[PDB]
């Protein structure tokens, strides 16, 4: 009948709530004595053990959009970005004026460089030497009003300083694990069909999140995760066409790109201990960097988008049209490779409609179409904005190939109007949040509260 | 079911079970609170970790008169008033998050009570010792 | 010998002994686990010191059902596959060095089954005494 | 020039060697080999217990 | 200045740098006189130096 409280210590409660995380990775990178990335540096050992424990009955909310996860990630990036640059080399005695001429190499001519030489100060702190470079177009500004065209000037000096990135220091994105401190825990959503916000019918407790790409790109997402089912469309509301909608894709869609200039460097030695890499002579015919997709898988995927869409949108079809334009930065598929910074134009590629009638690409007539995509270079590279953006990518010997997959696109909505039958989508790029925040959909942290009470039929002993 | 014999039911296992088969195997939920090395000012900042939650439990604990990281039993009358509720529908069918999420609004006079409570019963067995 | 009176024999001035002699000053080990002052980063991460060890031995042995940093007796059978040694051979002219060494082996199970006991021996206490 | 920059040392620091205790944190014990005769390898049969070197 | 004159002021000219390393343009500003000390012992009175 008389019931009494009771103390419970270790009672499993959850509170969604604000913490830090700790970065994982795979012991192969502490495998290299020095200059490895930034993970063997920076995170921890890992392990794949314990497995996802799945839990018998629970009920949860999860909301993608807010959440602070991605901007801690983005704070931390940009740290290590920032600290990464400070012992290399920072340049600064290289913005005189530079007397550029038109490239003409020994096996012809080339339109995008420009053969720009300038006065050094060589190992002496007052003793100057005539040098000679290539530099691409995008680089090269004009000095002054006056109309002098063989005086020309860095792309720099306006905004801010430079620095030049180490050589033995590489770009490529190695996974890391996103792990919890103790006193929190990680809840991961298993269902394959969340549309971003909404409750999940089967939550699983997780120690560490599995590997997670640090890629950067504008347009489309590079190699990372795949859809389990099927396709599925995520967007913070559709009544706003500013928000970004981000696509998944059920199946990759391989693209290559390479350039086959066959570039070489050189090595000019400014200042005490410290060089200037840029590059010189180039040997070989002088060809154009290009890059390659399947046209047939491309077209399958973007009816399978389209018709998911139609779901959203059955009075309407579906249409595709050339991005906004503007910056170069902004409007072209931004991405890396090797160290070289590629920039491709989509023109070519998001031009095309679909009125709900299913085209079969079964006939295999030529397995061997695809399309191509004509691309530029540059080497100043300003990331972000209030890092110190401006930074000097290093050339490469030899001829690349970049040989990746596709599994995400970014669009936006277009300003309707006049109730136009086939309203249209956009590409469009932005920060790396929308990025990052794809890839962390299915992870909460939540605060654990041991105490509690309760009551029963008993009493303490005197 | 909880008859697995060697415990292996992970941080958060008996989650969303009933009270009584959740009751036992609280030791795994409260023994795994430490992990972590050195990475960074932030890292040893984020290292105090459990260390200082873990006290304010103990210390919590300890005032109310209870030795031991497992259940204790109190003296303090339970006053209808917050639940009023049936024994047989929180202690059979529900789970701890929803009834936390019920009786979270009297949690200050409860610990409040039980503070002073443990500090008169000592005082009383210390004259009933001295009085001999 | 252990009748000095005043105990001053330092951080580890017993070990090396009988098990007899050396089973009491144990206070002094235990007792001297805590100096340092602050100079740069490392060293405000070297003194977390024992406070993590620390807590973890406070945690396990709580958990096994024992107060107090002293001896204590449990109900668990020895089972004896593990030794199967004379116990005179062990308590009067062995060190703790060496019999650490030889039973290094069979540490994740004792503490398994310790882990389990006291859980059990609590819950039918609880019930034992909310029965009356 | 041909290899790195250069620093000038203070003139108000000096390179004396000052002794330095090396001692060990809680937690952790130091043993010291008493043995005068000791090789560099090998056991030692007088082993003290210290505070700091 | 073009309202008339002030004696707790120096009208100091001198060439900088622009945003071109080796190239330099005159400048001018107003300084105040206790952050303006002569150069040095020649008693050219046409030259001087911040206080520094
Ligand atoms: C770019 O122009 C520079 C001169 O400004 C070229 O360098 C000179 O090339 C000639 C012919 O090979 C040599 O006789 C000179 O000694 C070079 N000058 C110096 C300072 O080395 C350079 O070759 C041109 N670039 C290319 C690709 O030919
Ligand atoms: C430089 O360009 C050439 C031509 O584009 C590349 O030639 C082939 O690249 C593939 C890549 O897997 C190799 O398997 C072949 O052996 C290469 N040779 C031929 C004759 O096909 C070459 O790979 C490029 N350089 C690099 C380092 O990739």
């Amino acid at each position: 009948e008389n019931l009494w409280v009771t103390v419970y210590y270790g009672v499993p409660v959850w509170k969604e709530a604000k913490t830090t995380l700790f970065c994982a990775s795979d012991a192969r990178a502490y495998e290299k004595e020095v200059h490895n990335v930034w993970a063997t540096h920076a995170c921890v050992p890992t392990d794949p053990s314990p497995q996802e424990l799945v839990l018998g009955n629970v009920t949860e909310n999860f909301n993608m959009w807010k959440n602070d996860m991605v901007d801690q990630m983005h704070e931390d990036i940009i740290s290590l970005w920032d600290q990464s640059l400070k012992p290399c080399v920072k340049l600064t005695p290289l913005c005189v004026t530079l007397i550029c001429s038109d490239a003409t190499v020994k096996t012809g001519t080339v339109e995008e460089m420009k053969n720009c030489s300038f006065n050094t100060t060589t190992e002496i702190r007052d003793k100057e030497k005539k040098e000679y470079a290539l530099f691409y177009k995008p680089d090269i500004v004009p000095l002054s009003e006056t109309n002098n065209t063989s005086e020309y000037r860095l792309i720099n000096c306006n905004t801010s300083a430079c620095t030049q990135a180490c050589p033995k220091v590489t770009f490529e994105p190695i996974p890391i694990h996103y792990c919890a401190p103790a006193g929190y825990a990680i809840l991961k959503c298993n269902d394959e069909t969340f549309n971003g916000t909404g409750p999940c019918s089967n939550v699983s407790t997780v120690q560490c999140t599995h590997g997670i790409r640090p890629v950067v790109s504008t347009q489309l997402l590079l190699n990372g995760s795949l859809a389990e089912k099927e396709i599925v469309i995520r967007s913070e509301n559709l009544t706003n066409n500013a928000k970004i909608i981000i696509v998944h894709l059920h199946t990759p869609v391989e693209i290559v790109c390479t350039r086959p200039n066959n570039n070489t460097r050189k090595s000019v030695r400014i200042g005490p201990g410290q060089t200037f890499y840029a590059t010189g002579d180039i040997i070989g015919d002088i060809k154009q960097a290009h890059c390659n997709i399947s046209e047939e898988k491309w077209n399958d995927t973007l009816q399978k988008v389209g018709i998911e869409l139609q779901k959203h949108f059955p009075n309407k079809t579906i249409k595709y049209n050339q991005s906004a334009g503007g910056d170069m930065e902004i409007t072209t598929h931004s991405f890396n490779c090797g160290g070289e910074f590629f920039y491709c134009n989509t023109s070519n590629l998001f031009n095309g409609t679909y009125n709900g009638t299913y085209i079969s690409t079964n006939s295999s007539a030529n397995s061997t179409s695809t399309i191509t995509l004509q691309c530029r270079i540059k080497q100043i590279i300003n990331m972000w904005q209030g890092v110190g953006r401006c930074m000097y990518a290093p050339p490469i010997a030899g001829n690349i190939t970049c040989r990746s997959n596709i599994t995400g696109l970014l669009l936006t909505r277009d300003g309707g109007t006049n109730s136009n039958e086939t309203e249209t989508f956009r590409p469009a790029g932005g920060d790396m949040r929308d990025n990052w925040r794809s890839e962390l959909y299915k992870y909460k942290v939540v605060k654990i509260e041991p105490l509690g009470v309760a009551p029963t039929r008993c009493k303490r002993r005197v | 079911a909880v008859g697995i014999g060697a415990v292996f039911l992970g941080f958060l296992g008996a989650a969303g079970s009933t009270m009584g088969a959740a009751s036992m195997t609280l030791t795994v939920q409260a023994r795994n609170l430490l992990s972590g090395t050195v990475w960074g000012i932030k890292q040893l900042q984020a290292r105090v970790l459990a260390v200082e939650r873990y006290l304010r439990d103990q210390q919590l604990l300890g005032i109310w008169g209870c030795s031991g990281k497992l259940i204790c039993c109190t003296n303090v009358p339970w006053n209808s008033s917050w639940s009023n509720r049936n024994l047989s529908e929180i202690w059979d069918n529900m789970t701890w998050l929803q009834w936390d999420k019920e009786i979270s609004n009297y949690t200050q006079i409860i610990y409040g009570l039980l503070e002073e409570s443990q500090n008169q019963q000592e005082k009383n067995e210390q004259d009933l010792l001295a009085l001999d």
